[PDB]
RNA sequence: AUCAUUCGCGAGGAUGUAGUACGAAUGUCACUGCCAGUGUCGUAUCUUACGUUUUGAAGAACGGGCCAGGGAGUGUAUCUU
RNA sequence: UCCGCUGGUUCCUUCCGAAACAUGUCGCAGCAUGACCUGACUUGAGAUCGUCGGUGGAGUAGAGCACUGAUUGGCGAUUCCGGGGAUCCCUCGCUCGCUUGUCAAACUCCAAACCCCCCGUCAUCCUAGAAAGUCGGAGUCCGGACUGCUGGGGUAAGCUUGUAGUCCGUAAGGGAGACAACCCAGCCCGUGGUUAAGGUCCCCAAGUGUCGACUAAGUGUUAAUACUAAAGGGCGU
RNA sequence: UGGGGCCCCGAAAAUUGACGGGGCUCAAGUCGACCACCGAUACCACGGAGUACCGCAAGGUAAUCUCGUAGGAAGGCGUUG
RNA sequence: CCUGGGGCGGGACGCCCUUGAAAAGAUAUCAAGGGCGCGCAAUGGUUGACUCAAGCGGGUCGGAAACUCGCUGAAGAGUGC
RNA sequence: GCAGCUUGCUACCUCGAUGUCGGUUCUUUCCAUCCUGGCCGUGCAGCAGCGGCCAAGGGUGAGGUUGUUCGCCUAUUAAA
């Protein structure tokens, strides 16, 4: 039957572009957010730690602090506001 | 009040020109018939009629 | 088992074989018929569906004997090249209990065209021209769907 | 400036559609309001094209609905004389000149209702189930919204 | 409305007459001896009972021949508001 | 006695008004919790049903063969692995390429339109109380339909099971002969007017209307439609 | 020869029956267009009722108030004491 | 208990992946492909040093089956299932 | 493709009951015609066939087995 695991239907979300495969261009991972900053979820499949769940891929969060490496992020889903925590690999700034 | 009236209408799958004669008081009458006349032997709407000219004959 | 089964289109395709199991082969044996090392042909008809349709197998070896029949007994054994462009790809189910567990298991194979696709496609000479239409025109009457015969090359060599 | 004058019902539309219709305040059938040509506007006219009709209005045809069917708060009726007391324009002739060059606003007519709630055509329109370019009424006038707007008095 | 002018191949349209004559109604002045209401019948339009079970009841689903009367959220304890 | 099962449950108006769904359940004709309805209070400034522009997510349609697999010949080579009747005396199927012809739910070098998060903008709502919070009372977890998604399954089904919108359910009135859900339309009472859908030969209010053609079969006089016959053929016109 | 419109053949069912019926043939059918009219409780106008919110009151506002099953909420009528 | 009545069959009765699923999320069926109820003191951690599959050419009965050299080789290997 | 006369599929109606199969009796309808009427073709000499078209006015029976429907068999029959 049909499973509930985290990794449900991530064939094509989880996946990269064939000339982005490897390892990722290390400047993402040294990349700072101030309190309050619009940051994109763009998940790096690579980076297998500190990824957030594949449904808040393509979300726009909003940096409330930090947990160490990873950054704390108040991420609308549906209509919660939901706190998910994000390594920088997979966060990325908003530009306006 | 002899006209000439050319253009293309859709014939089905396929577009066809014509050059069709046709006897009318005036110009848009002409043009008007051309439209009824089209639609009545093809069931095409004025649409899928394009007249290029008409021309006093 | 009438052809009008398997003809609607009202699916997604079932191609891939790795996921199945069991398909019955194609009855069609050969898709190049007539003189195959020939290109010169200067006319060259072909046959289109007008409609979105699934020609099963059998329909179109059905169709290929009849249109190769004719062309070999009227233009001769190398008097013409006909080819059948449309491979049956799509794998054909039935359900042989009622509606319970009711997919089926795979019964045949169909062609999946599309309105306006070419499925035989004729080159001969000049003089062979009526010849190859008569022929397509019987190969069209063995296929779920009305067909057209259109002239694709050398349509001035002929009127 | 456009006009937009709704033409179809509530029942059976989505509510984006209808929530749209809200935000021009059209809720009802022959109620015709006034906007700018700015995109927003014309986005949300685009929206809604299949349940009005829209055009670009002229200073005539806007003097004579607001003269008609301009309302006030208590649902008063606009007339001249409050055009001239609260308006630097003598008649409403000029103010609808003004309001279509632009150097006027509807806003400037104190508690005018920005909704003008219409008459049914005389002698009908051309129907709610075809396009303008069908044929029918709804969709893009241009300036022939002038016509309807006339008909609709 | 009618008529005049003009446009239209035509059925017709536009302009003027005319926002006129009229027009729900609101007043006012005369005239009149009825009117409201009720019963029955007729003409016109509309509606296939009611309650229930039902996605769906006019149902060939369940209930009632009729009428009168009787006939169904109450008390103690406790918790919450 | 008990039952989650059946039947009944008595006055009026006014304000608002669902759910026939998810998870758990010896759960499947039940119940709980939540979504959805309703009432009250607290709080006190924003909110986003819609548009436009921008920063981001795309991997569906379509397309294509570059990967994974299928697939059709022609042409050139693997002096390689192998089918045919002692110098393996010579015949050649696959395999690998260049052209030809086809494909894919579970293929993708590509790649929309919808849509989603966020920012700005207009728009609308909002101190006559946004968003948020707390508490009281529920019903509901038999649904059904239309229009799309070639939705999935099925020979198909007024079949079955999804999804978006909208309806019936609980929706009058007007119109389709009648029509739960099709069209107009959401509807306080009365009067007048003008329209909508639809119609205008009679039944039946309004055209025996206009222009230009077609049909000779009473074909037809049938928006959607569960209410409408095909392939094939015709020197009928 | 190809591409088109309409029609014909292909075309057989059970009570007598269905373009709604009558009937209809340069149409009262079909196609392309057009003109005028009829036709709702829609829309407009007037008058009236209720409702929501505001207002000390008087009253003000309502295009953005007025359908409704389960159901919640408010105010009333009646019976006996 | 589910169940295109029930029963027989089966388990879609717990967990994990792909498709279905309509490019956010959600999404049913006795829908399709399936898998798991484990194994491993190394088949684990870290550091260093290396680079895999497969072809082509060279090398002695070391055969076109071993081992070794060179070239190509972003992965066509390996990573327990 | 038609029909819905076989068997399935389905679960829309009916479980506060629409009395089962077969036969019998009586009435009726359909036509896809077995005979009877009229035709056309023939690889139709005649006789008699075979194939097809129109046509539903009339007829289409009696018996043995079997509950049978269906089917088998018997002797008549224009046909049964
Ligand atoms: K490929
Ligand atoms: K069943
Ligand atoms: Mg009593
Ligand atoms: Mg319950
Ligand atoms: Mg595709
Ligand atoms: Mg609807
Ligand atoms: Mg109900
Ligand atoms: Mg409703
Ligand atoms: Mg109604
Ligand atoms: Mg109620
Ligand atoms: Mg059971």
């Amino acid at each position: 039957t049909n499973s509930h695991g985290e990794k449900r239907c991530t064939r094509y979300k989880l996946q990269k572009t064939v000339r982005e495969r490897g390892i990722s261009p290390v400047s993402r991972a040294i990349q700072e957010f101030e309190e309050g900053q619009m940051v994109h979820i763009d998940i790096d499949p690579s980076v297998q730690k500190g990824m957030p769940n594949p449904k808040f891929q393509g979300s726009t969060g909003k940096v409330i602090g930090q947990r160490g490496r990873s950054y704390v992020l108040e991420v609308r889903s549906g209509n919660a506001m939901k706190e998910v925590f994000s390594l920088p690999q997979h966060l990325k700034p908003q530009k306006y | 009040k002899s006209f000439i009236v050319k253009g293309k209408f859709k014939a089905g799958s396929t577009w066809e020109k014509f050059t069709k004669k046709i006897e009318s008081q005036n110009e848009k009458n002409a043009t008007d018939k051309t439209y009824s006349i089209f639609g009545s032997k093809h069931g095409v709407k004025r649409s899928q009629v394009q007249i290029e000219s008409v021309a006093e004959e | 088992k009438p052809g009008s089964m398997y003809r609607n289109v009202r699916q997604r395709s079932f191609t891939r074989r790795k996921y199945m199991g069991g398909v019955p082969g194609s009855q069609v044996i050969h898709y190049d018929m007539g003189d195959k090392a020939n290109t010169s042909f200067p006319v060259k008809i072909s046959l289109i569906v007008e409609e979105k349709c699934q020609i099963r197998h059998t329909a179109l070896e059905a169709a290929r004997i009849t249109a190769n029949r004719h062309l070999v007994a009227d233009t001769g054994k190398m008097g013409f090249y006909m080819k059948l462009r449309v491979y049956p790809h799509e794998v054909i189910r039935e359900n042989k209990s009622g509606m319970r567990r009711a997919f089926g298991k795979n019964v045949g194979t169909a062609a999946r065209v599309k309105p306006m696709q070419k499925i035989f496609t004729v080159a001969v000479e000049k003089q062979n021209f009526k010849a190859a239409k008569e022929a397509l025109w019987h190969a069209g009457q063995k296929l779920p769907t009305p067909c057209r015969i259109v002239v694709d090359e050398g349509a001035e060599l002929v009127q | 400036m456009y006009a937009v004058v709704r033409l179809r019902g509530q029942v059976n539309v989505r509510y984006t559609i209808e929530d749209t219709m809200k935000m021009l305040r059209l809720h009802k059938v022959n109620h015709c309001v006034f906007v700018p040509e700015n995109p927003h506007y014309k986005g949300m006219v685009q929206k809604v094209k299949d349940y009005v009709a829209y055009g670009k209005i002229d200073a005539k045809t806007l003097a004579e609905v607001l003269e008609n069917r301009g309302r006030l708060e208590g649902d008063t009726r606009l007339t001249e004389e409050y055009i001239r007391e609260n308006t630097d324009y003598d008649s409403i002739q000029a103010f609808a000149e003004a309001v279509i060059e632009g150097k006027s606003s509807l806003k400037d007519i104190p508690k005018l209702k920005p909704v003008f709630r219409l008459h049914p055509p005389r002698k009908g329109h051309a129907g709610i189930k075809r396009t303008v370019q069908q044929g029918g009424v709804l969709g893009n006038h241009d300036e022939n919204i002038n016509v309807l707007l006339h008909k609709m008095r």
